[PDB]
């Protein structure tokens, strides 16, 4: 199997970033062995095969090296483009005699998560009241939005005053291929009796010692 | 050269996946061509492989209940794997992984959801509580919530509001449904914006028209 | 023969 490090990394703008693997048999014709880029919703995508060959139209500044079992991408001068997760994946075969048998396999790593630091940017954040029609189901959301950050935020809400624990739901987008922003949905699930029965209705970002509330009045909208 | 994984979808625990990967331009039978498959959220997972010299080598994990055969006729290969568990909910590829060789090639990936019937997205409008204070740009959005099984496609004016568009990745609600909402933002002149929800799996497609809020 | 012997 192939035992992968570190599992999350972060490097700034211009930085470097260094994953390594460790495979605990070693791989085929000591050769074979591949890097991989996954970002969400896609394919993963090949970056570098037989150790340290450069997969077509990769740049060079993704780099492979090692041998046996002891493997190394790194990835210099790295780019908000370069967020993503990153898998080694190792091939093995043994035998293929009468006399021998045969057993093959391939071992992906267990991956690695790259956050790249670009500018630092507050976000803006939006909430939206539910639907009429959303009401009349017995259930509503509500659903704040934290849109173009960076660094992570945590989001908080609060009814009438009193902060929520349970209901919250909260989905972030990748981060931006351009400037490394995230965006953040955060929703609030109500039954119709629990959301008549309170006024004021608040989402509340942090993002380190600042904080950016939106609020409504359930009977203004 | 290029392959495809056949359609994955909603699939009831204790039944039977079987999955097919058609070539375009190649020969499958002329290269080994492996089964990964992607847990919600998780790392890339080896079935098995199916060696360029016709034999079958599965991941311990796999082997009982996982077979992977070749079609040369077809040119397809195909994976069965039994007795689905929920563990076994995943995106699964079809892929030449290419540690060594020249040729890699991995097919787009295909949905399979262990959870009995789809359920098509109820679609709600997103619009700010009127009070405003004129601003440039104005945000409105689409909720789509409660349908089964993954994806939905989310577009806005029938695909020519391209710029400005964030949709949100999905959520697995606790009653094993998925949510996520749209939003878009256009210059605070903008005609009505429309959000467009298709839902394959329940054939399904949804035009919401988000009007501004009462004021 | 990148798979095999």
């Amino acid at each position: 199997d192939m035992t992968q490090t570190p599992s999350s990394t972060s490097a700034a703008v211009g930085g470097t970033v260094t994953i390594n693997c460790q495979s605990s048999e070693s791989i085929y014709n000591n050769k074979n062995l591949a890097w991989y880029q996954q970002k969400p919703g896609q394919s993963p995508r090949r970056l570098i095969y037989s150790i340290s060959t450069l997969a077509s139209g990769v740049s060079s500044r993704f780099k492979g090296s090692g041998s046996g079992t002891q493997f190394t991408l790194t990835i210099s001068d790295v780019q908000c483009d370069d967020a993503a997760t990153y898998y080694c994946v190792g091939y093995y075969y043994s035998g293929g005699y009468y006399y021998s048998g045969s057993a093959a396999y391939y071992a992906f790593g267990g991956g690695t998560e790259v956050v790249v630091k670009g500018d630092p940017v507050a976000p803006t954040v939006l909430i939206f009241p539910p639907a009429a029609d959303q009401v009349a189901t017995g259930t509503v959301t509500i659903v704040c939005v934290a849109n173009k950050y960076f660094p992570d935020v945590t989001v908080t809400w609060e009814v009438d005053g009193t902060t929520q624990t349970t209901g919250i739901e909260n989905s972030k987008t990748p981060q931006n291929s351009a400037d490394c922003t995230y965006n953040l949905s955060s929703t609030l699930t109500l039954t119709s009796t629990q959301y008549n029965s309170h006024k004021e209705y608040t989402c509340k970002v942090t993002q380190g010692t600042t904080s950016v509330v939106q609020s409504f009045n359930r009977g203004d909208c | 050269q290029s392959v495809e994984e056949s359609e994955g979808g909603l699939i009831k625990p204790g039944g039977i996946l079987t999955l097919t990967c058609t070539a375009s331009g190649f020969s499958l039978s002329s290269y080994g061509f492996s089964w990964v498959r992607q847990a919600p959220g998780k790392g890339l997972e080896h079935i098995g492989y199916l060696h360029a010299n016709g034999r079958a080598y599965y991941a311990t994990w796999a082997k009982s209940r996982s077979t992977i055969t070749r079609n040369t006729n077809l040119n397809t290969v195909t994976l069965q794997l039994t007795s689905l568990t929920a563990a076994d909910t995943a995106t699964y590829f079809c892929a030449k992984i290419g540690s060594v060789s020249d040729v890699a090639i991995w097919g787009p990936g295909t949905l399979v959801t262990i959870s009995g019937q789809p359920k098509a997205p109820s679609v709600f409008p997103l619009a700010p509580c009127c009070g405003d204070t004129p601003s440039s740009t104005v945000t409105m959005g689409c909720l789509v919530k409660g349908y089964l099984p993954e994806p939905v496609t989310v577009t806005w004016n029938s695909g020519t509001l391209t710029n400005g568009v964030r949709t949100f990745p999905s959520v697995r609600q606790s009653s094993g449904l998925y949510s996520l909402s749209s939003v878009v933002s256009v210059t605070s002149s903008s005609q009505p914006v429309t959000c467009n929800v298709a839902h394959p799996a329940t054939n399904t497609k949804v035009d919401k028209t988000v009007a501004p809020s009462t004021c | 023969a990148g798979x095999a012997g």
